C-alpha cells in the first residue's frame, strides 16, 4: 500500500513512522497543492526549459 | 519490518525475507492512541516478562 | 520499577 511505503520513506530521512500515520491528510494536502503549483507555473510564460 | 496474517493470525516479519515472529513488546513501541491511524487493526500484543515472573 | 510485587 501507499501509506506503508511512504511511511517506510520517512524511515530513510529519520523521522519515525508515526509521525506519517498521525499527520496523513495534511502531508496529502501539501502534496496535492506542490503538484498544483507545478502545474500553474509551468502552463504560464515563464520559460524555464 | 511489517504486519502480516496468514488468516488468522498476527505476525511480524522483515521486509526483504519470510520469518514470522510473535508480535511482542520488543518488536514495537507505542506512540498515541487508536483513533488517528487509518487501518488499524485490534490484536493481542504478548508481554515476555509477567507469565514467567512472579517471585 | 513497582511490577515486580506479588
Ligand atoms: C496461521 O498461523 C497459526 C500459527 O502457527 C497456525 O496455527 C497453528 O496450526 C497448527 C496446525 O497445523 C497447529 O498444530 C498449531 O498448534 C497452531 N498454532 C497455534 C498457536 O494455534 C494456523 O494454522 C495458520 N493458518 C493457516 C491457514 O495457515
Ligand atoms: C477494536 O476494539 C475496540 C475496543 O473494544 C472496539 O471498540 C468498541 O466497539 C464496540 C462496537 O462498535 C463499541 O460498543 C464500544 O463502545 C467500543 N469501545 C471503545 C473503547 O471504542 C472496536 O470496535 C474494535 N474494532 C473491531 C473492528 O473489532
Ligand atoms: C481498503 O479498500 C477497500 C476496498 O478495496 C475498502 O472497502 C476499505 O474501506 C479500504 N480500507 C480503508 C481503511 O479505508
Amino acid at each position: 500500500p501507499f501509506a506503508m511505503q511512504m511511511a517506510y520513506r520517512f524511515n530513510g530521512i529519520g523521522v519515525t513512522q508515526n509521525v506519517l500515520y498521525e499527520n496523513q491528510k495534511l502531508i496529502a494536502n501539501q502534496f496535492n497543492s506542490a503538484i498544483g503549483k507545478i502545474q500553474d507555473s509551468l502552463s504560464s510564460t515563464a520559460s524555464a526549459l | 519490518g511489517v504486519f502480516v496474517s496468514n488468516g488468522t493470525h498476527w505476525f511480524v516479519t522483515q521486509r526483504n525475507f519470510y520469518e514470522p515472529q510473535i508480535i511482542t513488546t520488543d518488536n514495537t513501541f507505542v506512540s498515541g492512541n487508536c483513533d488517528v491511524v487509518i487501518g488499524i487493526v485490534n490484536n493481542t500484543v504478548y508481554d515476555p516478562l509477567q507469565p514467567e515472573l512472579d517471585s
